């Protein structure tokens, strides 16, 4: 790989520079290189990996949605025929998005998850696995759509089981996992009631635990709780 | 809907 | 080139889709493919070319400035030594930026400028030539810095001479050219008085011509005049 | 300083 000749510490340093420069494709490439050194990632390094790929895939998802909307409008009655170009370009962006998801899933499978023994690392990686299968599911339309959805579900469910046994209800990883699994239920699995129930139980059980936290931890937890609330407000 | 994520940096 | 098999009209269509999706690297690649078909560009197509590359290089310039500032801070007295990484990564971004500028300059030289006979096309391309040499000059530090600066100057000057002979003082191309040449004087050529004089003369001569314009042309011209004013306010 | 450019699209 192109990062094979660069020191691990230099890749981490450059990932942080890339973040400051808003160069998220570079950041992701540096972090992929760091993962491929074969050592486990620290908490800070896991969050660099996550931030990098979430920005890359986020731009692709936003572009895909724009193009898919244009493509859908073109297929309405009365719309003038414009040729294959919209479909082709949507497919191009889709294929690149799927490639990024496959890259992330590949890092998780080789070998981040299997080496992750602490609850914080294992939940973090399983949540990421669910997220990137969810992004695959957002664009899926073929024979394997059900299996992609079930792969997301299974990863989230394993992460949830560990998080509930091993982390307090205010832990920000646990909260973000529950937030994302609730989005999965609402937007992927056609299960809005499950989404709402999960968001409300998560919020309430975190509320009840805030009293145990320092001011700084309280801020971290309440930020994600507000996102749960925002979704509940959208959905109800 | 809102999904999770901020940078520690 | 990778776009060689795609129809000209399809490249233009996809450039417009890429713009809507905020996929400016794709937009630039499509427009490069369209230029390489060898036909002249219409006014709309010239502006797609310009928008695409201005967004690509704009992101690179912004990243370069972040990294250059970090690199400069690292060279201050009392700063801890952190190794070659900041310089390396600044150089990486710089090299990519220079490559984009060289690509644009290459399209202009082969063969957009030489085929452009109307004032609007020729001024547009000569302004672009000045702009991309200016971006090269922003990062230049070696033996050829003076020649890069002079190449920008010469392109802007030829564009100015044509624009003053062939376009009204309110023409938006002429105004944007004068705006950019004034920035060149201030930020590249160490000539703030020249920058200020050019901005003020341009603004005043446009003001005096607004009475000839339709409401829509008036809006187009006054938008760029406001940028001249904004720079004058910064600089005085 | 501000330099020129908007899209016709
Ligand atoms: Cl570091
Ligand atoms: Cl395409
Ligand atoms: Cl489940
Ligand atoms: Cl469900
Ligand atoms: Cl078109
Ligand atoms: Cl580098
Ligand atoms: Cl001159
Ligand atoms: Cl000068
Ligand atoms: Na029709
Ligand atoms: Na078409
Ligand atoms: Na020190
Ligand atoms: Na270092």
């Amino acid at each position: 790989g192109a990062m094979g000749s660069m020191e691990r510490a230099s890749l981490i340093q450059k990932a942080k520079l890339a973040e400051q420069a808003e160069r998220y494709e570079d950041m992701a490439a540096f972090m992929k290189g760091a993962v491929e050194k074969g050592e486990e990632l620290s908490c800070e390094e896991r969050n660099l990996l996550s931030v990098a790929y979430k920005n890359v895939v986020g731009g692709q998802r936003a572009a895909w949605r724009v193009l898919s909307s244009i493509e859908q409008k073109s297929n309405e009655e009365g719309s003038e025929e414009k040729g294959p170009e919209v479909r082709e370009y949507r497919e191009k962006v889709e294929t690149e998005l799927q490639g990024v998801c496959d890259t992330v899933l590949g890092l998780l499978d080789s070998h981040l998850i299997k080496e992750a023994g602490d609850a914080e690392s294992r939940v973090f990686y399983l949540k990421m696995k669910g997220d990137y299968y969810r992004y695959l599911a957002e664009v899926a339309t073929g024979d394997d759509k059900k299996r992609i959805i079930d792969s997301a579900r299974s990863a989230y469910q394993e992460a949830m089981d560990i998080s509930k046994k091993e982390m307090p209800p205010t832990n920000p990883i646990r909260l973000g996992l529950a937030l994302n699994f609730s989005v999965f239920h609402y937007e992927i699995a056609n299960s809005p009631e499950e989404a709402i129930s999960l968001a409300k139980t998560t919020f309430d059980e975190a509320m009840a635990d805030l009293h145990t936290l320092s001011e700084d931890s309280y801020k971290d937890s309440t930020l994600i709780m507000q996102l749960l609330r925002d979704n509940l407000t959208l959905w109800t | 809907a809102h999904s999770s994520x901020a940078s520690l940096q």
